[PDB]
């Protein structure tokens, strides 16, 4: 798995690969990594399945009570939080989740928190989670810019995870991106790795070790 | 979570054109010991079931308990007890594997493996196993323990397939179950000569055989035998 | 842990009508990091072929080893060995480190040059020999490689034909496979010649 | 298993169930548990099928060289032999072996050799899972110079309680007498035994 | 574990290797040079465990120079790493296994073309554009494989690597204190003594 | 100690047609090397055309969906009659099976019919409760021998159009019932070959607008 | 597996099926368990396949070169003795489990040999996980003073009790029979009750389907 | 341990060694492992000294509430309650009890309840370490309907073959007889039934 | 573990705090602030295991709020440092403790004087000059024992601590991002934004 969340001038670009699998047993290339909380949250999930898809819907239960409840709309702050104190209740137990919720507020603007089932919340700018993390890592430390523009965060992102998807044996099959606005979350596109690989090698030239 | 000390082998049945046979020999093994030997593992339930049971005796003496309890509490208020409304060996399987599984998920099983057969009120024959686990099974054939592997592949040579049951009288099934009970007297280690056997014909009704034995046994090929390879006397 | 699923890759031989094909994947990786996209797991001595999988240091040992037995063979025999003898040297070369095994899966194909029949084994670690008549399957894949073959394969396929079926089953066997693919090599095998084809698939 | 040596009168007698097990699967219901190593000379073996065959070899091969060399060995040097081979390899044997013979000077002797490999003369001996079930009846019912119908039937009777308790244990009975007479094999059936 | 990193250029090799050297809770040194000269033009790299990694080192070093004066003549980088790869393929089986990881850069004089060898201790040996040992690869691998070019110039692979250092030391928990920089050429070996701000 | 879960065997097959789905799944019931039962049905027609089987430990398969139906019952008797769509059916399987998410029903669950478009739908999951809608999914023993056959059968994997040097993809053009019932037999005969486990009988349960129907085949009884 | 041997009024045969497993995939399904220690004295074996062959080749080579050195026809005993006595060296580590049987100057013989080196004689004996369906049939259909014929039917039953009824058993039945004055009869796939009924479809691609990188011819000549 | 207890023709005798031991150490060599519960029904405690006395120590409790409210409880109901407590309880609990009651209407009964908690209803019942012996003896020797004297004669005889091969059976005999004339008492010494 | 360190001078306690957040192979957050203040005069830093960290950070600091409105009154911080240590005393009794450890720096402005608190996840509590938990004292101490002085200044105490992170960052394996540094007194709390290089 790699799942990515960075911050940046245009809002939060969010990419995941598509890849299930238990031990060398490819389960899936098709797999859903981003919950769609409600129109203006999304949460990606790293880990446990079962763990993040029932606990993030969960959260979005929760999200829709509170906004009938206080007539606004939740932070991102406050959203984190309900999933962190849950997932903090049961620590022993054997949940198994890293995950990033990703919001845009008029109170908060961008905001990006890694949650995990040890109980840690985190805010930050860049979080890449996974197997393939730190290929993921490598890709975006260095081409990163505060001042990118929406088109090249958007591939910015997608390149990443390629990097991932092609090292990482756990990571692959095609790529989920996303752009969060104040407005909401933008879907843009599922990318098979096998197409995207391809033409990623020959129009930026990268790949050289591979044949093609 | 326990272990068995008191136990019971093999129980192995199948169906016939008109009902359904089950069988279970009569001894109570403590480990290697062959402790108890009037032990009935068999335990009819009105006049349409039979319920064998393998596995824990402490268990089975409790199965036993509850299943009389069954057959009180359904006359209560019944005017039907003994008709329409009388226990069907389906509804005694069905709560059997309801206990069977209930304890299984509490982690305090009761340590069994049971056969329930027996003739619905349609005449419809009834073969069903449970076990410990609460996993549930049919076949025209059922058998547990030993039985399942020396039993069945016996019984089977009979009725292979639903079609064979039709074309299956109460003499060949009769003959095929007794003579598997003499197989399982060979080779199994934990097993009795004498058994108990029980036929649920809807036509006959219930007839419940005691204190059978194994007959007709191969010793005398013994006498050749000597040695383990190049001894000659 | 387990020697046979540290490296990865998947090896898979097919018989047809006077012809064998023998095709593997290219990938090499430590648990979850792929390292090498060329690593070959098939070799031949003379016209006999030899896929391995398992271990990669037991691939090239054992490569090294049967280039080196197979040379003084033809020194002292004066003739190229044929895969039916070729089969039973790796067997008895495999048993002998029964306690202490090689952590391959073998596969041998070919055509005996004296008889024209095609002729495809597969090995268990210790020499157990697979004399198999369709086909052979071997590596971190192997169920899927059965489940594509079992389906996929029929008799007396033309070597043509023979190539697009042995392609497939490996092909799609190493995409339900996290530790096989990153490139793929299929030989197509007749008495006269042997033609190579490195195959294009998806690079995750 | 359930074996025994018992002598007599006018010699030995020896005895044995006939039952082999993998679990409490019956692997061999005809097995030979009687085993010969010399003419006069034979074993009880109980433990494993596997060291026992083993020991019982080695044994015979090496009384034949013996009575090569220096003629017909005593029932006692037979004894120490099996016990040689027990004592020094007891970490990786599994036998409880029973040895008994017919000499002409010595008339029946018994010699049983448990798990550490010691050595036990005894007028009669029982070994094997089934034993533990009869050690009171056998115990009662044994007498010295019993004859060879009498002890034929107190070897009977002991084994048929063995056989009847133990599950490691059934088949048929098996019986070797040796006497001045020579070699006499009997074989008793379920049916026979089981209503004793 | 340490840092080996290596890249092969148009015309060189480079090996990048952390300079520190930990023992349980303290950092020893901060100078440690985790490489051996084979042989004018062929450079190893090494890590893993503490006392093997040396003792292995220097026994290719000593095999190989051994080689080079009796037949006054210096083996070509593949068959220097086809001698370590049996060497620890038999460690492997052996009652105490050498647990050493290496990397092999040479420059084939006969050839004219540099050479990077990656082997670990079961003897697994592979030829590779640039390689690395240990988590090195997970925090590396994606930047080569994006900026790597078979064209590139010593100058160019030495940037490319800066940016690999610099994710090491960005990313990774351990501080190895830099890393000492070798390039091997068709004129030798030698140490980039400026890399600690190049 | 005790072992609270077992291992039935089985093989389960679910795929999604345009406007029909199937849910297959062979009649063999085993343990260990034994055979239980040549014929144990094991997909099951739930109510308002949504078929369901839970492969894996036969005990926790027959619990989860006997509670299903249950669930299914009370959604009637709490929702004025109202037919429970595939979707819904899905999620409330979820929550179904992450109740007991630290004592697992040890099951790879399918189910499959037609979603509110009258289009063919199947959603396969977890043990504990993950789950994902898809176009077909192969559960228990032989999954691994058969998905990689479907992928490359049913979405074309790897299959270009023969002269465009695999620059064209083959065209995804879809399935009917019958070449779909082709596939299921082919899978199911191909993993009877290798598993010993599959085996003795295959019965494939259909999805359509009209209802559910059955068919049923031999398959090897070795 | 399921190996069987039974003794017949003049001679003695062997029986097995032809299934090899790893796990619960069957790895090879017409594999030979019938092996030859010399022309009269075959072999059938259980457990691990590479034990049972090595083992089996190892006594043959060397029975051949008694037979040779002592001018005389082996005798199964002695195939017996050298095996049980290999096996027991190695204190069950070679997996093997076999079932000797042949016909040599003394007469015609049946034997059993456990991987710990115990040996067996009787008339009619199974190893294998099939062991206990084939024990059941002969424990019933068994009788003395068979017909070659009788054997041959008995033994060859026994085999299907487990290819049907147990999982590590199938395919087909190799027999041989060893009759006292004449030579061994070897009847590989004497029974085949297990041929795969015609597919549903036939898979052959169109040519071109699978994208190629790069071509090149193979030097095999020197 | 050894006790057991047989039925005869005036009712039923409970019989048992006295020795209680920690490991190798008799820490009491005159136990009396004869429980009365009620004043017809008793009982024969294995196992656990501690689980058996308080098993016991309940039953007498139930048993003595019962006779309060519904009078003379039968030997039937007796081990019914010991069944109860022993097989609800079997995780926690280690004891092989034997109950043995004489009613005017059944004569003498004996009830074997062992580790499980299952209840088994004999003419006659063996237990404890020390029965693994006198199984043979006793299945030869036992006869219904004997006379109290040779009652007495069968479990001193039983008795004292369980305590000549168990190390965990010693001291006296002790032996109590139920009858319609009442409860008898009786102990037996080495120097006796050594010799028998 | 983190860096924790707490140094008590004369007129204030500073406490310095490492800025990394590790999680296994990766160094996910490098501007991480482990510390919390419970009343205007009273900071409390932290470390420990994974989520107890902050929550029980956070717990503490909701009850001294509450405490604070409550009485409209502030604490001493022996009387915070007393509640803290019962709370980590009822916590290593119960099902699953709190794996956390906690220096408690505040100015009392009764006494009108600084003081330091050390206190372990057992409950265990001790008033000191200088204090830290984990390694950090294995190679801050011997430079504290000789250049501590109760009249430090502010000043002094910064060089002071300065000097122990810079004994830390060449001994010490982990890269641990650097401190936060933060200073408590008559005034309050504040954070020295300039230790990046002061
Ligand atoms: C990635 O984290 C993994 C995915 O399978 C799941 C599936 C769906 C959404 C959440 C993430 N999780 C894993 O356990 C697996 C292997 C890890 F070693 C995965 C492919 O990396
Ligand atoms: C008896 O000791 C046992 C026999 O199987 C062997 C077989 C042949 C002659 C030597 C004795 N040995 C056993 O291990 C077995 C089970 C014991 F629990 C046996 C039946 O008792
Ligand atoms: C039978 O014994 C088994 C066979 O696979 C081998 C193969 C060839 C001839 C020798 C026997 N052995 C096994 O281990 C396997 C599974 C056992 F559970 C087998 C099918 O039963
Ligand atoms: C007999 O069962 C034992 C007796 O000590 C107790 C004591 C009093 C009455 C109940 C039985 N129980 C033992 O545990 C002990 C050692 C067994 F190895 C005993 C002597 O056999």
């Amino acid at each position: 798995t790699t799942t990515l969340a960075f911050r940046f001038q245009g809002g939060i670009i969010v990419a995941v690969d598509s890849r299930a699998t238990a031990g060398n047993w490819v389960a899936s290339q098709t797999v859903k990594k981003v919950i769609e909380i409600n129109p203006f949250l999304l949460g990606t999930m790293a880990g446990g399945a079962a763990d993040c898809q029932f606990w993030e819907t969960w959260l979005g239960s929760q999200c829709r009570l509170h906004e009938l409840r206080e007539k606004e709309r939740i932070s991102v702050a406050a959203a984190s939080k309900i999933l962190s104190n849950l997932v903090y209740q049961y620590k022993g137990a054997g949940l198994s989740m890293g995950t990033m919720i990703c919001g845009y507020t008029r109170k908060e603007g961008p905001t990006i928190y890694y949650v995990d089932s040890d109980g840690t919340r985190l805010k930050g700018d860049i979080f890449c989670v996974g197997s393939g993390q730190t290929f993921a890592y490598g890709v975006l430390d260095s081409n990163y810019k505060w001042d990118l523009s929406v088109e090249d965060a958007l591939y910015l992102g997608k390149r990443s995870i390629l990097a991932a998807a092609h090292r990482d044996a756990y990571s692959g099959g095609s790529v989920n991106l996303y752009h969060v606005t104040e407005d909401g979350w933008i879907y843009h596109g599922n990318h098979d790795v096998g197409e995207l690989f391809w033409k990623v090698k020959e129009e930026e030239g990268s790949f050289n070790n591979v044949i093609g | 979570t326990q272990q068995p000390i008191v136990t019971g082998t093999s129980v192995i049945s199948m169906k016939y054109d008109n009902g359904v046979i089950i069988a279970a020999d009569n001894l109570g093994s403590y480990g290697s010991l062959l402790r108890f030997n009037g032990v009935e593992r068999l335990i009819p339930v009105g006049d349409n079931t039979v319920v064998g049971i393998s596995g824990d005796i402490s268990d089975m003496q409790h199965i036993e308990r509850l299943l009389k309890d069954l057959v009180t509490e359904n006359a209560y208020d019944n005017p039907l007890a003994d008709a329409e409304e009388a226990l069907e060996p389906s509804y005694i399987f069905e709560y059997l594997a309801t206990v069977m599984y209930q304890r299984r998920s509490k982690m305090n099983p009761l340590w069994n493996a049971i056969i329930v057969a027996g003739v619905q009120s349609n005449g419809d024959q009834f073969l069903r196993y449970v076990n410990l686990l609460g996993v549930t099974y049919s076949s025209p054939t059922l058998a547990t323990g030993f039985g399942a592997h020396m039993a069945n592949p016996l019984l089977r040579k009979v009725v292979d397939r639903e079609s064979d049951i039709p074309k299956t009288t109460v003499q060949v099934a009769e003959e095929a179950i007794v003579n598997a009970m003499r197989v399982l007297y060979y080779r199994d280690a934990r097993s009795s000569r004498n058994f108990s056997l029980a036929i649920i014909d809807k036509n006959t009704g219930l007839t419940f055989k005691k204190n059978l034995q194994v007959e007709n046994m191969k010793w005398d090929f013994a006498k050749d035998i000597k040695g383990y390879g190049t001894q000659k006397i | 842990s387990d020697p046979s699923s540290i490296n990865g890759g998947i090896v898979v031989a097919m018989t047809g009508k006077d012809c064998v094909a023998i095709a593997c994947d290219l990938r090499l990786g430590s648990q979850s990091l792929g390292v090498s996209n060329k690593f070959e797991k098939i070799f031949h001595y003379g016209h006999v072929f030899l896929g391995i999988t398992g271990l990669a240091t037991d691939v090239t040992t054992l490569n090294e080893m049967f280039r080196y037995k197979t040379n003084l063979y033809k020194l002292k025999e004066e003739r190229a060995i044929e895969p039916e003898t070729f089969t039973q040297l790796v067997s008895s070369s495999l048993y002998e480190r029964r306690f202490g095994p090689y952590f391959v899966g073998p596969v041998v194909a070919g055509i005996n040059s004296k008889s024209g029949k095609p002729f495809i084994a597969g090995f268990d670690l210790i020499g157990c020999i697979d004399e198999a008549k369709d086909f052979i399957v071997s590596g971190t894949a192997s169920d899927q490689l059965f489940g594509m073959c079992e389906s996929l394969y029929e008799p007396n396929l033309e070597p043509e034909d023979l190539f697009e079926t042995i392609s497939q089953a490996l092909l799609n066997a190493a995409d339900r496979d996290a530790l096989s693919g990153w490139g793929a090599v299929v030989y197509i095998i007749k008495k006269d010649e042997v033609v190579k084809r490195y195959l294009k698939m998806r690079q995750d | 298993t359930s074996i025994m040596a018992v002598t007599f009168k006018d010699g030995v007698i020896l005895g044995a169930d006939s039952r082999t097990t993998t679990g409490a699967y019956i692997a061999n219901r005809v097995t030979d548990k009687l085993t010969r190593v010399h003419d006069k000379i034979w074993c009880c073996r109980s433990g494993s099928a596997a060291d026992t065959q083993a020991i019982a070899d080695i044994v015979q091969y090496h009384l034949e060289l013996y009575t090569s060399q220096y003629g017909t060995p005593s029932t006692e040097t037979a004894a120490s032999v099996f016990k040689e081979l027990c004592y020094e390899n007891k970490d990786n044997l599994t036998a409880g072996i029973i040895v008994a013979g017919y000499d002409d000077k010595n008339k029946g002797e018994v010699y049983t050799i448990p798990l550490g490999g010691s050595v036990h003369k005894l007028p009669y001996a029982i070994a094997g899972s089934g034993s533990t079930f009869i050690y009171g009846y056998c115990d009662k019912n044994f007498r010295e110079n019993m004859s060879k119908e009498e002890t034929v039937d107190f070897i009977k009777h002991s084994l048929s309680q063995a056989i009847k308790w133990d599950g490691s244990s059934g088949g048929v009975i098996r019986m070797v007498v040796l006497t001045a007479a020579g070699v006499e094999r009997l074989i008793f059936y379920p049916d026979e035994y089981e209503q004793l | 574990m340490d840092i080996i990193l290596g890249i092969r250029v148009q015309d060189s090799v480079i090996l990048a290797s952390s300079k520190a050297v930990t023992r349980g809770i303290s950092v020893l040194k901060d100078s440690d040079d985790k490489t051996r000269q084979l042989s004018p033009h062929t450079l190893m790299s090494f890590a893993g465990e503490a006392g093997d990694t040396v003792q292995f080192a220097e026994y290719i070093q000593a095999n190989i120079q051994l080689y080079s004066i009796r037949e006054d003549y210096e083996l070509s980088p593949q068959a220097v790493s086809s001698f370590v790869r049996q060497e620890l393929a038999k460690s492997i089986r052996s009652r105490r296994p050498y647990q050493v990881n290496v990397l092999i850069g040479g420059y084939d004089k006969k050839k004219n073309k540099p050479e990077l060898y990656q082997i670990d201790y079961l003897g697994t040996k592979v030829e590779l554009p640039y390689g690395a040992h240990g988590y090195s690869g997970f925090y590396t691998f994606s930047l080569l494989d994006h900026h790597y070019r078979p064209d590139m110039t010593t100058e160019e692979g030495l940037d490319l690597l800066k940016l690999c250092v610099q994710e090491l030391e960005k990313r990774m928990p351990m501080d190895f204190k830099g890393v000492i920089v070798k390039i091997v050429d068709k004129d030798g070996i030698r140490q980039v003594d400026d890399f600690q701000a190049q | 100690q005790f072992n609270p879960y077992g291992d039935n065997g089985g093989t389960i097959l679910g795929i999604a047609g345009e406007d029909f789905a199937v849910l297959a799944g062979d009649t063999r019931n085993i343990t260990d090397y034994s055979i239980n039962s040549r014929y144990e049905p094991k997909v099951f027609d739930c109510g308002d055309n949504i078929v369901m089987s839970a492969n894996g430990f036969a005990a926790d398969g027959d619990a989860l969906v006997k509670r299903f139906k249950n669930s299914v019952k009370w959604y009637h008797f709490d929702h004025n009659d109202k037919k429970l769509s595939i979707n819904s059916a899905a999620r409330n399987i979820q929550h179904l099976l992450y109740g007991k998410r630290f004592f697992p029903y040890y099951v790879h669950t399918i189910i499959a019919g037609l979603d509110e478009d009258g289009k063919g739908a199947v959603y396969s999951f977890d043990p504990v409760g993950s789950y994902e809608r898809e176009q077909c999914r192969a559960g228990g023993a032989a999954a691994s021998l058969i998905m990689p056959f479907l992928d490359n059968q049913v979405n074309f994997k790897n299959q270009y159009e023969p002269g465009t040097n695999g620059k064209v993809k083959k065209p995804l053009k879809y399935l009917s019932v019958e070449e779909v019932i082709k596939l299921v037999r082919d899978s199911f005969t191909s993993a009877t070959e290798r598993h010993i486990q599959v085996g003795d009988g295959l019965e494939i349960l259909i999805v359509t607008k009209d209802g559910v129907r059955k068919e049923f085949y031999e398959l090897k009884r070795d | 597996t399921t190996i069987v041997g039974v003794k017949f009024n003049n001679g003695v045969v062997i029986a097995a099926d032809t299934r090899s497993t790893q796990g619960p995939i069957v790895a090879d399904k017409n594999c030979a368990k019938l092996h030859r220690i010399s022309p009269k004295i075959w072999c059938a074996g259980a457990g691990t396949a590479a034990d049972t062959e090595a083992v089996t080749q190892l006594i043959g080579s060397n029975i051949e070169l008694h037979s040779l050195y002592t001018s005389r026809e082996p005798r199964v005993v002695s195939a017996l003795q050298m095996l049980k006595q290999h096996l027991f060296k190695y204190q069950g580590h070679i997996g093997a489990y076999l079932i000797v049987a042949g016909v040599d100057p003394t007469g015609s013989h049946l034997f059993s040999i456990h991987a710990h080196g115990s040996t067996d004689v009787g008339y009619y004996l199974s190893l294998g996980s099939g062991s206990l369906a084939a024990m059941a049939v002969l424990e019933s259909h068994w009788k003395q003073d068979l017909t070659k014929e009788e054997a041959i039917k008995l033994a060859s039953d026994a085999i299907q009790a487990g290819i049907w009824n147990d999982l590590g058993s199938g395919s087909n039945v190799d027999v041989c029979v060893m009759e006292i004055g004449k030579d061994a009869e070897y009847l590989r796939n004497y029974l085949t009750p297990n041929v795969r009924e015609e597919k549903q479809k036939s898979y052959k691609f169109p040519r071109g389907t699978t994208a190629v990188l790069k071509e090149s011819i193979v030097n095999i000549c020197d």
